[PDB]
């Protein structure tokens, strides 16, 4: 759970050195992208309900068998669990986008999730497809400049689950 | 004495009497815990208007004196420990209080 | 940092960033350039700050470098100045982060019992960091000086 | 409030306010003039905003005022518009406060239970507060419209 | 607890009223003093140990019986508890000054304090004397206007205990 | 708690006597009424939300002051707390009807409630009027006999709050 | 009773009784007449059951009334029979209640501590409860005997 | 019942101290505002009946259900008791303003008032509205400064009731 | 105070303050400044008054300090002079208040029972107060001493 | 009230039995102790004001805060109230001692005293100290045998307050 | 809590002086009984169950109505609670004997005992009789010399209840 600022602080503290000019430039980049990051996070917080709506609808449209009996989501319990998983994934992707670093995904999302799904038998392919469904839509609402930023975090979640 | 002042001198005398009195109380009680706890924070109270080295010398002097009157090895070592707790607490508070 | 604390606070209630939290992050990222200026100015003049920081520390407390003191000896005085360098670097890290959480995570949590193992007097630490604050705030302008000195006063209070 | 939030955050771990907390309070009190201007504009225009928002809500969702609907009747339409007045007042409160705390403590805790006890459809309330956001941000300038929209949008998400 | 803004919000919420000209006057008045309040709070945070030390010195000089045997400051343990209570009072006076309202002083400090002290045997009058010593110390370090403002809250604490 | 059978068992245990004709008559009376009690309990469980809705609408129509600014039920939270109290009153009246005894209403509802409302500032007269409204609404749904039986426990709650 | 158990189970969960629970009370109150007849039969025959149970116990366990025995003597034997009378009354109470709750509240909680403070052997209690089981189930019909035998079995297990 | 002078006397008595410069400053401030207080009190005393008439008219116009059958102010005796209560609030606000302290409001007015109204069934929100009606009516007669002064006591009554 | 007394008298009759109380309050607030100066005069020279009054009291009643008297001894004499200090402070309180309400509330209600428990002779208190009055009227100039005397007079009448 | 003889009478009345050997033994015990009780009662009646004087002096010497400004006993009124309470305690302890039962202490003194003191703000610790002071003062006057008898009633009052 | 040693130390510490002749006399008296008291405590610790058995037998033989229907000890649960209370009294009397002080009895038994026994309906006189019965049994078990020391604290408990 570290942002870009804390990331450079740690990478410079571990070696015991003071900040360099390159460090200041890398800080400048994040300070410049901060406003668009905040705007994207605000739009995402605005529309999170809608992206959940459409993500669940599209996931259960392209794969029919989940909602039908015998499916990985066949129950109101399992349906709520799946939509809650999308909600948490999207909120944490927004968190990572604000922080500008993927450490939060490791330390609160991928921390024990992968082997939890392995023991539960959750299909990794369906989860990854849900993540593409979420990001391809969220990119439209957040704009292309914020879309490319959300893309790396959603892809990181996919690769972690994959 | 003259530069130290009358009020600080009264404080110093009552504090020496204080150390001796809690040595007596600890001996009666069977545990030096009151001395230890009341000394685990005393140094920082003392430093600004007192000399810690002077206090350690004074406590060593009372240790030697009290050991003098006992005329028994076990009693001498017991009272020596009950004064060593004062010395040890003062030395332990070289940094701030816990 | 400000962003990290805001994200943690939002995550505590399992919610998104509040309008106030988005606003505080916006204010942090807006003034980040000035924080970079302050950190660069502090970093460029680090060796001075450390050297005369040791100077006022040792003149104000001669007993530390007096025999029987904690800082007696070339090696021990060098470690004294290296600790001052550590804390100046931590202050610059805090300036960049916009808050004191680098100081917390590196050099504050457990500092008392560490310097207890080191016999290091905490009033000496307070005097050293106060000298550092005076010098650093002197090099910087008053508008900078206030926020730079707040971090140093934070460190002094932590050591005290 | 922002100040209250900072003070309780400091009081939780038994310390004086950190430099970051003082900085956020400084930013909050630096923005007081625009906050008062925005709240003054919204209060000045409360009748216009409520009127236009009610019109747009009832046109977009005629079934609310259709027979069998919740807002059917002069008295129930009056109650419907009174709720919009309530939430506009709360939004102005949260604007002067600097955060959504008054909004949440007055009109968000238990609101779902309350509106289920009234047969008031939650999507209707979401549409009403969205229309009222549109009308209100219509009057205000570009910079202020976003920060008012944050409050309205929080309230919409809370009802949703 | 509540600050001045929240106090105005509550006093207009119970009445079911929007902010009128007087409410905006009060809010503007509070916002005017914000920078002064932040400066005073930062100064007192910087000098809290000095204030507590010198105020405790003044109190124990004017009340010698407290530290003598039978007094409620007579041990290092009991003395340390006293100075911790002094730190409590200074910290909460700083909080109240920064908030601009005495609600925190009544809620987190004054409520139940007399009963606690009666149970413990603490002398309330000597505590009030220590608080007045705090006020005398703090005025000089904070300057004229900040001294008036912070003395309001020290007076509130004293009158609550008295 | 205590129910009719348990009440008879207790009153014959205290005196140390075996069951006699009168005790068997009381037990038989409860056993006969049990079927009607169960039907009433199921009806109230199915319609509890509607009963609360109608009783609350009645109360707040008769006394609009309670939900206007300055009223005890003026906020979403205080209103929700009010309807929660009404829900609890209805559920425990149902429990007492099904048990046949008012012990649970004493120990589990009314023991300490009136002092709680005096501390909180809840208008107990309005609460009793709401309980009476609940009685009126419930009687129509349950029919005449179950209405008399449940009105017994509603009146017990109302008089206990007194 | 059964009603009390259902109601407290629902109360501890903050919910109304489920249809299965209401079916429980329905079936329980349906069998009320049989339970009342069984309790009446046991209550009318109390004095004979006590004497036959005492005779069976003492013939099976002569030690208790033997010299040096716990029940040796007229007063101690009378106290033994009085305890048997208590437990027969408790069994009738449990029968009318439809569960062992009266037996558990009046006779089971703390029975081992009680009889330990009274130097009363627990195996003797179990043998007495078995004897009274035999005598009481001798009177009843097969279906009623099967019902009463389980209350006596719970008593025997509690005493052991 | 303590005014500003008595409050200073008490805060100096509990400390056992003689009067110093700060106490003289506080009493001088009270003596400075005394003329405004006396003029406002005389104006309100001369126009008390008019203020009550205007405020009762405004309240019953805004809430006509009070004086209609089924309202708490529907009978001659209840209307008389309502205007009698308004006379209490006005008179005691005048006393508190003249004294300069709100002690008489915690001391003779608001102690147990919520319980009394809740027992009587008196509407609390409507009474707060009537207290405001008196506040706006009185401000016009007393002028800007005296209205600012009396507003704190009227708002004190409103907040204590609410 | 004068204001508190007028308010209490008005409340007893359930009426607003008439012109009589109002203009007496106006007179009281007009004369507050000279009352403050008079209180300053007695406050600045309090120790002189206490010592002179104690001397005069012991001259008039030497039996108080004589063996067997209540003021015998240095400590009891100190307590005597401390009581005189208490009453001087109360008299200054009465002067600033303009009424004898502080004197009565702090030092007149229950004074008989308190001095009876301490076995203090009330007449000796009377000469003590008379000596204090003589000294204070000595220091004050002209009409000022007049009103001060009144307070002392009341105190004497209160104690006799 | 109730004393030892009435206690035996009442228990045998509730049990509905004539006196047995145990009852006569209890009565003989009371008759044996009665003469000592009368001597102690006369002694305390003679020296009531004295005992109160030394006990109050001892308490206010051990806890000088009470009588000093800001102390609960600091006023002529509050000091006299303290002495009156101590006189009540002594008189009712004497009644209980002469009776041989503590029922009068429960009814007349202890039933309501804790709540009274908690509402008034009286320190209960200091009051227990005052009772202990009266105990040790009166023990020296009544004599060791009577001191043992009076100590149980002073302890009863102290435990009732604590 | 306290013991005899802590009481002496605090008595001479609040004054600020060394142990005088009376202090050494009290310490010698406390130390002289120490081995006898330790032997008694060991005998009671090894044999608490017996003492409870004969003490309860004596109590319930003297007052049969306690263990018959309608008695406070008529149930297996209430009988067990009775003997458990007897074990509390024995164990805390032993603690107090070893401590040489009654502070533990005030702190950990008598505080809340009257409220408990009055809420539960437990007869206080019968509890006093049970404590007396434990007194005779313990005195018979541990010898007369330790019997007096233990009877001091048993009498303290008995006078605390009555
Ligand atoms: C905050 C980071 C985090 C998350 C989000 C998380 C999710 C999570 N999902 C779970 C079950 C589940 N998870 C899912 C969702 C899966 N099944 C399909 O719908 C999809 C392919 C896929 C959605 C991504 C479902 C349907 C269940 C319940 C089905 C079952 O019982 O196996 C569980 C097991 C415990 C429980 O459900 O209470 C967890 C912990 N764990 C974490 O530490
Ligand atoms: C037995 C356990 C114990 C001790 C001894 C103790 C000492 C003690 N001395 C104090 C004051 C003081 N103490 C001293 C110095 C004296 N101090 C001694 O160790 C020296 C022998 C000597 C001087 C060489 C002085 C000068 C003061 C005045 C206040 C100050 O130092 O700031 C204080 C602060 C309270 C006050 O100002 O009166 C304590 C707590 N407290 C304890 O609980
Ligand atoms: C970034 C977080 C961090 C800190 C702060 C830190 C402090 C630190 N200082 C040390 C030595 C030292 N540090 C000092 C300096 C102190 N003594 C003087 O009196 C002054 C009052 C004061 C400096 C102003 C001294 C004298 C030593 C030598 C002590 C010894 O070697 O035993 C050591 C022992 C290990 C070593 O020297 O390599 C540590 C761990 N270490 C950390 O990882
Ligand atoms: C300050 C916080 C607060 C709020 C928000 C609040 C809302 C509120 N709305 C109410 C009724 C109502 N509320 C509405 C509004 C809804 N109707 C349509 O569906 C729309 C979607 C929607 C409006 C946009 C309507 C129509 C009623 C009348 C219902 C009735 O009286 O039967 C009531 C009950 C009033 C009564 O006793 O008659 C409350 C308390 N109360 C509060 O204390
Ligand atoms: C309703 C719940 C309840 C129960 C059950 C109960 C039992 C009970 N049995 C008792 C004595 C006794 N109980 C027995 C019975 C034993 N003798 C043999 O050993 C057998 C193993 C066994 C009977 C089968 C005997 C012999 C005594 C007399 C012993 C004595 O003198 O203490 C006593 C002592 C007081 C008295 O005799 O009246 C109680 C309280 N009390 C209750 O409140
Ligand atoms: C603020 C109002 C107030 C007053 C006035 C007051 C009187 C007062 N007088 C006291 C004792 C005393 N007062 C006196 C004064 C007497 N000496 C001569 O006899 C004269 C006749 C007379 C004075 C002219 C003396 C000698 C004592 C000491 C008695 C003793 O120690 O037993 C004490 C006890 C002090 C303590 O226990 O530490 C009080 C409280 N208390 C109050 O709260
Ligand atoms: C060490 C401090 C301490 C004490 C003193 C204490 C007493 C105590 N006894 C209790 C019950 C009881 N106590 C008794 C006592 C007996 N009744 C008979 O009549 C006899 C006269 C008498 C003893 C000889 C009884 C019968 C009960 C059961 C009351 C009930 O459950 O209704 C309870 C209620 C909790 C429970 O039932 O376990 C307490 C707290 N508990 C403590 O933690």
């Amino acid at each position: 759970m570290q942002d870009a600022i804390t990331s450079v602080i740690n990478t410079y503290d571990v070696q015991g050195k003071y900040f360099d000019t390159s460090a200041f430039d890398k800080l400048k980049a994040y300070y410049a992208t901060g406003e668009l990051r905040v705007r994207a996070a605000g739009t995402i917080s605005a529309n999170a309900a809608t992206i959940i709506k459409e993500a669940s609808a599209k996931l259960f449209s392209n794969q029919p068998d989940l909602v039908r009996p015998g499916g990985n989501a066949y129950t109101t319990r399992r349906y709520a669990a799946c939509v809650r998983d999308m909600d948490y994934f999207l909120r944490y992707a927004t968190y990572a986008m604000l922080a500008g670093d993927t450490s939060i995904l490791d330390e609160r999302v991928l921390n024990g999730l992968k082997e939890t799904y392995n023991s539960l038998g959750v299909p990794i392919s369906s989860t990854v497809q849900g993540i593409q469904a979420m990001k391809e839509v969220t990119g439209s609402l957040v704009g292309s400049g914020a879309a490319k930023e959300m893309g790396v975090y959603f892809d990181y979640l996919s690769s972690g689950l994959s | 004495i003259a530069v130290y002042g009358p009020e600080r001198m009264q404080k110093s005398l009552r504090d020496l009497d204080w150390f001796l009195r809690y040595v007596n109380y600890s001996l009666v009680a069977g545990d030096s815990n009151m001395i230890l706890l009341n000394c685990l924070g005393l140094r920082e109270i003392l430093e600004k208007a007192c000399s810690i080295d002077a206090t350690i010398v004074a406590v060593q002097e009372m240790r030697r004196a009290a050991t003098g009157y006992l005329k028994s090895n076990d009693d001498k070592e017991l009272v020596g420990s009950y004064f060593d707790v004062i010395i040890r607490s003062l030395n332990a508070d070289k940094s701030d209080t816990p | 940092s400000v962003v990290t604390k805001a994200i943690v606070s939002a995550d505590a209630e399992a919610r998104y960033l509040s309008p106030g939290e988005l606003d505080r992050i916006r204010g942090f990222v807006s003034s980040g350039e000035r924080r970079l200026r302050v950190a660069q100015t502090l970093t460029e003049s680090r060796e001075r700050i450390i050297k005369q920081a040791g100077d006022q520390l040792f003149q104000k407390r001669p007993d530390l470098v007096s025999p029987g003191g904690n800082a007696y000896g070339a090696e021990r005085t060098a470690s004294c100045l290296r600790d001052l360098d550590y804390y100046l670097r931590l202050v610059t890290f805090g300036i960049v982060a916009g808050d004191v959480t680098p100081i917390e995570e590196i050099g504050v949590i457990g500092v008392k019992e560490m310097y207890r193992n080191l016999e290091v007097p905490l009033p000496g630490m307070v005097e050293a960091v106060k000298a550092m604050k005076s010098v650093a705030t002197g090099l910087l302008s008053g508008d900078d000086s206030a926020e730079v000195g707040y971090y140093f006063d934070y460190l002094a209070g932590a050591l005290a």
